[PDB]
RNA sequence: GUAUGUCAAAAGGGAAACAGCCCAGAACAAGAGUUAAGGUUCCAAAAUUAUUAUUAAGUGAAAUAAAGAAAGUUUUUAUA
RNA sequence: CAGGCUAAUUUGCGCAAGAGUGUACAAAAUGAGUGCGCGGUUUGGCACCUCGGCUUGACUAAUCCUCAUGGAUGCAGAAACUAUGUAGGGUACGACUGUUCGUCGAUUAAAAAGUUACAUGAGCUGGGUUAAAUACGUCGUGAGACAGUAUGGUU
RNA sequence: GUGCUGAAAGCAUAUAGGCACGAAAUUUACCUUAAGAUAUUUCUUAAAUAUACGUAAGAAAAUAUUACGUUAAUAGGCUUA
């Protein structure tokens, strides 16, 4: 093509940084949300099917913190910063062995 | 270094000087690393250097003997200088006491040596000249360095003496650079032994 | 010398070196042999 | 509006500072421990600390429309500190609109016609705002190549010790000191 | 940048800061460089101012015809000497003819005045090597300034053609003349490529314009001929400009300089023929303050009807 | 800059660092020698009479 | 074709310049106000801010050229 | 038509591997069918967008000559082969063809290529292509047509 | 492309460190143009100087450039060769 979106393959640490704190900040909502609802001993099912397959900040690895599953690619990996509205939607986990 | 910890045995009449750390000022560097002067003195002559500072010199007069060490052994840099610096040494300890020597043998048809004097090109008063006659329109004359001396026991054959051996070695490929040796029929100069196999034909 | 991208060694004389690196330029990566010199080689372009 | 009511004679006055190149600098070095490996600034690093004088971003009347920069003499630029192989590696390009007349030269090539204050002023000059003010401020740019130079009566002083000589602190101390005896 | 790599201001003054002696690299650039890089090609001696007189033919008393340019020398003076320490190079300024006092300024009226020497017509430099090269001023150069046999250089102006077309200027071939072309048969075609070249005329594109009346240099001339009397110095060959202007021989930069014996034989005859020069020349260097301080004071009118 | 707002950011200059230590939980009172020239009004402690009361040490050393 | 959005009909900040990408939806001003994306040595508002490692090639530093070669270097795991 | 995107293809190249040829011996030379790429010269795809010669250049380097140089059971010398540096200068004359291209004659150290709107027509030329005229062949019931041919045709 | 010394790596190595050879390319040199610091024991107190005008030209589209103007051979005429 000859129109330039310039994207570059990998994030720079402040974009990183920021990406850290987002999903920190997911993870905050989420138990804030749990937790207030243990009080009451009550539940919703899309707060037990997020604790259940989803990881934690602290429980991920930078692979998948900063990039995606792409069937398109090399190696099958992609940058997150690639995915439209990455800021603002949630993707952490990618299929098994990739 | 296995070359660097073996110690140095000086023989009789061979002085070793060891200076203090100095630093010549240059203006176009910020920080020039200390050095030490070494001066290995003996019947035919005298020769120094300057070693870098991180190698340290136990010059045991009563023993007759100089181990080389240095302060880090994981800098790469201090490794390599530590076996250059001792290799030196031993050219030098050897060079003044006993001289290092390179023979030259010229072979072909034709090809000769003389030592005479130039006045007309001398560099210093009293030079010799090595003239070689090689098969070529001109003659080839080449001026021995101050401090060297040449001599032709045979006219097929030359012989260079001195007390540096860099020097030596560095003058005998200034000659052998007119006529390397050919595979074909083996003309050329010869430098301490070197030979050359042959060709079929 | 011949110019290769996959510079080896064929005999057990040939030897790995690289060359002609100074405060300019990196050099490159050489194949010498005493043996055959049929087997110098030179990894990489001007 | 009383913080700007006053005499503004001294603020917008030219400051003569000097600077060596071969001095070393914990503050513009990379390298900070151990005291004895502290370099000297980097080219780099030197010439943005200057382009910030030349500018006059260090006063805190600073105004981009005035011209309110100060003189900065350099000394010692014939031991200019570089990193790596800058000195035999890079490359200074030049053209004059005509194919085929494009003039390339490394650093020390240029540091051997026109010495290592070239390169310091066209580091310098790089810098700074690309602006009719440009050529003003890079003319402020004192560099020398060895100790001597023409301003040693013009670098500022405080007590007869002129700013980065051994006792220049203790001068500017004991005036202070004598300057708290008024209401 | 202005000219070439350096940044620096036009009316710094650093030079005198940056100096060898203090431990500095020699710089590739200044006029100390400059000299030491022409060195070889320098000439030893000072040349000649001469007059273009005209062409000829050198006949030999065995068969030789070699053509040949004639060039006199019309009273020609040392006038100034231009040292490193005052100047940053060797050269000697000859003069050449003479001129009405009332056509010569003021300016250079006293300027001749502090050296004894009468108005000339044309001034030129020739640089030398060194201080060797330097004469004393207010000496005649003869043509036995130079020896028959040496070869010399004859810079002169060329004769002037006026505005010129591209075929008389640069050679251009020109296009046809009678298969169909229309109003083009010295024309300079076409003057660059199209867009992907620029869409501008490239500087240095050669288009007609004037040519001629500049300088020209011709080398490696040997002299044939050389007469006092007649004060001419015949070289081979052509040389720039037309009859009657003035061009400048000296010896030739790409050939040794001539034998020292006889760069010592001319020197030695210069003393011979003028052992006063340095004599003559204080008293006129002396006057030039009386009659300077009377300028001043007023009373120049004084001094002129003494006597 | 297009605006005036913005204009006024980018020639924005920070106050003095004395000032950003700002004090908690009390008001404070600190000594802020400026790097200015005084006026004329600082009359100096040799410049007043034996009786004015306000004579008294540096304010360095009432610190 | 399908799903989602933007542009079209959307200015503003970021992407050097930019219809479609990342933020964010312009009623008008004031403010060292609070933030988004994005950044903080100089051009140019903000860190020459801290920690641990790697690289010596200006590699790289806002658009990843491949297979491959190799006493470049580091680490780990076996091993003499 | 040109420019843009693309690179299947190419009369454009490189690297890797090595069946095989080289009396012997893989890598002096040679290199099946292949793989990984570069490049933007040819023929094409898309549809963002509706010739040749002469004169005069500029630029590239994947080099025909000239300069330095490694390898060469297959470098005795000479000449040539291959390869590495290197683009300063040169690369001409004629016959045929509208020709770029191509074929040929005779010299030469050599008679190499490419990009630039397949450089250059507000610089020239108009032979080719080329509207009105006309004929031939073929096609069409015919008016006419043709990637045909021929003579002529405001630059 | 070709070396000397020489270790890291007891050897080897033109690899680090210390020295060197080497091309129609490059740079210098050479030539022209431009640049205009500088020089002269230079000139100038209302000038130095330059221009205009006239005779021209080593110059020439205009312009510019280089000479001369009676204390003068600048152009024309005349005279001689
Ligand atoms: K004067
Ligand atoms: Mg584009
Ligand atoms: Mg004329
Ligand atoms: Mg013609
Ligand atoms: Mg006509
Ligand atoms: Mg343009
Ligand atoms: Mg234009
Ligand atoms: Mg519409
Ligand atoms: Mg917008
Ligand atoms: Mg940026
Ligand atoms: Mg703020
Ligand atoms: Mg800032
Ligand atoms: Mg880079
Ligand atoms: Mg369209
Ligand atoms: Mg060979
Ligand atoms: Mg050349
Ligand atoms: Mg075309
Ligand atoms: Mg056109
Ligand atoms: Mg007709
Ligand atoms: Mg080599
Ligand atoms: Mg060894
Ligand atoms: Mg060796
Ligand atoms: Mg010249
Ligand atoms: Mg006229
Ligand atoms: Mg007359
Ligand atoms: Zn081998």
């Amino acid at each position: 093509g000859g129109l330039l979106w310039k994207i570059p393959w990998r994030m720079s640490k402040f974009q990183k940084l920021r990406q850290r704190r987002r999903l920190r900040a997911v993870d905050n909502v989420v138990a804030t949300i749990e937790n207030a609802l243990a009080k009451k001993g009550e539940t919703v099912k899309a707060v037990e099917r997020w604790r259940a397959e989803m990881p934690t900040e602290a429980e991920m690895l930078p692979k998948d913190k900063y990039t995606i599953f792409d069937r398109k690619e090399k190696r099958y990996r992609k940058g997150i910063h690639k995915l439209p509205k990455w800021t603002r939607v949630s993707q952490r986990v990618n299929p098994p062995g990739y | 270094s296995k070359l660097g910890r073996t110690p140095l045995s000086i023989p009789p009449g061979v002085e070793i000087t060891i200076g203090e750390p100095f630093v010549k000022r240059d203006m176009t560097q910020w920080k020039q690393q200390p050095k030490r002067k070494i001066t290995v003195q003996g019947p035919l002559g005298q020769l120094e250097m300057d070693i870098p500072d991180f190698i340290k010199i136990d010059h045991d007069a009563e023993a007759r003997r100089a181990t080389l060490s240095v302060a880090n052994r994981d800098e790469k840099e201090q490794r390599e200088m530590w076996g250059t610096t001792w290799a030196y040494l031993n050219r030098f300890i050897m060079g003044v006491s006993e001289g290092h020597t390179a023979v030259l043998r010229l072979v072909g048809i034709g090809y000769r040596a003389t030592i005479d004097t130039r006045p007309e090109k001398e560099e210093y008063p009293g030079q010799q000249f090595v003239c070689l006659k090689l098969g070529f329109s001109h003659p080839v004359e080449m001026g021995v360095p101050k401090g060297m001396k040449a001599s032709t026991p045979q006219p097929t054959r030359i012989l260079l003496e001195g007390i540096n051996r860099e020097q030596v070695m560095t003058f005998a490929a200034d000659i052998r650079r007119w006529r390397v040796p050919e595979p074909y029929k083996g003309k050329g100069i010869f430098v301490n032994g070197e030979t050359i196999k042959l060709k079929q034909k | 010398m011949k110019v290769h991208s996959a510079i080896k060694k064929r005999c057990e004389h040939c030897k790995v070196v690289r060359r002609k690196a100074n405060k300019r330029q990196n050099g490159y990566l050489y194949i010498i042999c005493p043996a055959n010199p049929r087997h110098k080689q030179r990894q990489g372009y001007r | 509006m009383s913080q700007t009511v006053g005499a503004t004679r001294l603020a917008y006055s030219r400051v003569w500072h000097h600077i060596s190149a071969v001095t070393p600098h914990p503050t513009l070095s990379t390298i900070k421990a151990p005291s004895e490996a502290i370099t000297p600034p980097s080219l780099g690093r030197l010439a943005s600390r200057i382009a910030t004088i030349l500018m006059g971003k260090h006063k805190p009347i600073w105004d981009p429309s005035t011209d309110c920069g100060d003189y900065v003499v350099v000394t010692n630029c014939a031991g200019l500190y570089t990193t790596g192989h800058k000195k035999w590696r890079k490359t200074y390009y030049r053209h004059n609109t005509r194919p085929g007349s494009l003039q390339a030269i490394t650093m020390d090539a240029l540091m051997e016609k026109h010495g290592g204050a070239e390169v310091l002023r066209k580091a310098v000059s790089g810098m700074l705002p690309k602006n009719r003010l440009r050529d003003k401020r890079l003319a402020r740019l004192k560099a020398f190549e060895g100790d001597a130079h023409p301003y040693k009566e013009n670098l500022v002083r405080f007590g007869g010790k002129v700013v980065g000589a051994p006792g220049w602190e203790e001068a500017v101390k004991a005036i202070r000191e004598a300057d708290m005896e008024r209401l | 940048v202005k000219y070439g790599w350096s940044t620096l201001p036009k009316r710094s003054r650093p030079t005198r800061f940056n100096q060898v002696t203090q431990g500095l690299p020699a710089p590739t650039s200044g006029p100390a460089a400059a000299l030491k890089r022409r060195e070889k090609t320098t000439p030893l001696r000072t040349g000649v101012l001469a007059v273009k007189k005209g062409m000829t033919v050198f006949m030999g008393r065995t068969g030789a015809r070699i053509p040949c340019t004639v060039l006199q020398l019309d009273r020609v003076q040392v006038v100034a000497n231009k040292t490193r320490a005052k100047n940053g190079y060797w050269a000697v300024q000859v003069g050449l003819g003479e001129r009405r006092a009332e056509n010569v300024g003021a300016p250079q009226l006293g300027y001749y005045e502090a050296k004894g020497i009468p108005p000339k017509q044309t001034l030129a430099e020739f640089k030398v090597r060194n201080q060797d090269g330097l004469l004393p001023v207010g000496v005649q150069l003869f043509p036995d300034w130079f020896h028959v046999g040496q070869v010399v250089d004859v810079r002169g102006i060329t004769r002037g053609m006026g505005f010129a077309g591209g075929m008389k200027r640069h050679g251009f071939a020109g296009q046809e003349a009678s298969h169909g072309n229309s109003l083009n048969h010295r024309t300079i075609g076409s003057v660059g490529g199209s867009q992907g070249s620029g869409s501008r005329v490239l500087p240095g594109k050669k288009m007609p314009g004037r040519m001629g009346a500049q300088q020209h240099t011709v080398q490696n001339l040997p002299i044939l001929m050389v007469d006092n009397e007649l004060g001419i110095v015949v070289v081979k060959g052509a040389v720039a400009g037309h009859k009657g202007a003035v061009v400048k021989v000296q010896d030739a930069v790409k050939k040794a300089p001539p034998p020292e014996e006889f760069v010592e034989a001319t020197k030695q005859l210069l003393n011979e023929r003028f052992p006063d020069a340095e004599e003559k020349l204080q008293a006129a260097r002396k006057l030039h303050l009386e009659l300077k301080e009377a300028r001043r004071q007023g009373l120049i009118d004084s001094l002129i009807k003494n006597g | 800059q297009s605006t005036a707002n913005r204009t006024k950011r980018m020639l924005n200059i920070p106050p003095h660092e004395s000032f950003l230590n700002v004090p908690v939980e009390g008001d404070r009172i600190i000594f802020n020698p400026p790097s200015s020239e005084a006026s004329v009004y600082h009359t100096p402690f040799k410049f007043l009479p034996r009786s004015d009361p306000r004579r008294r040490a540096n304010i360095y050393k009432l610190f």
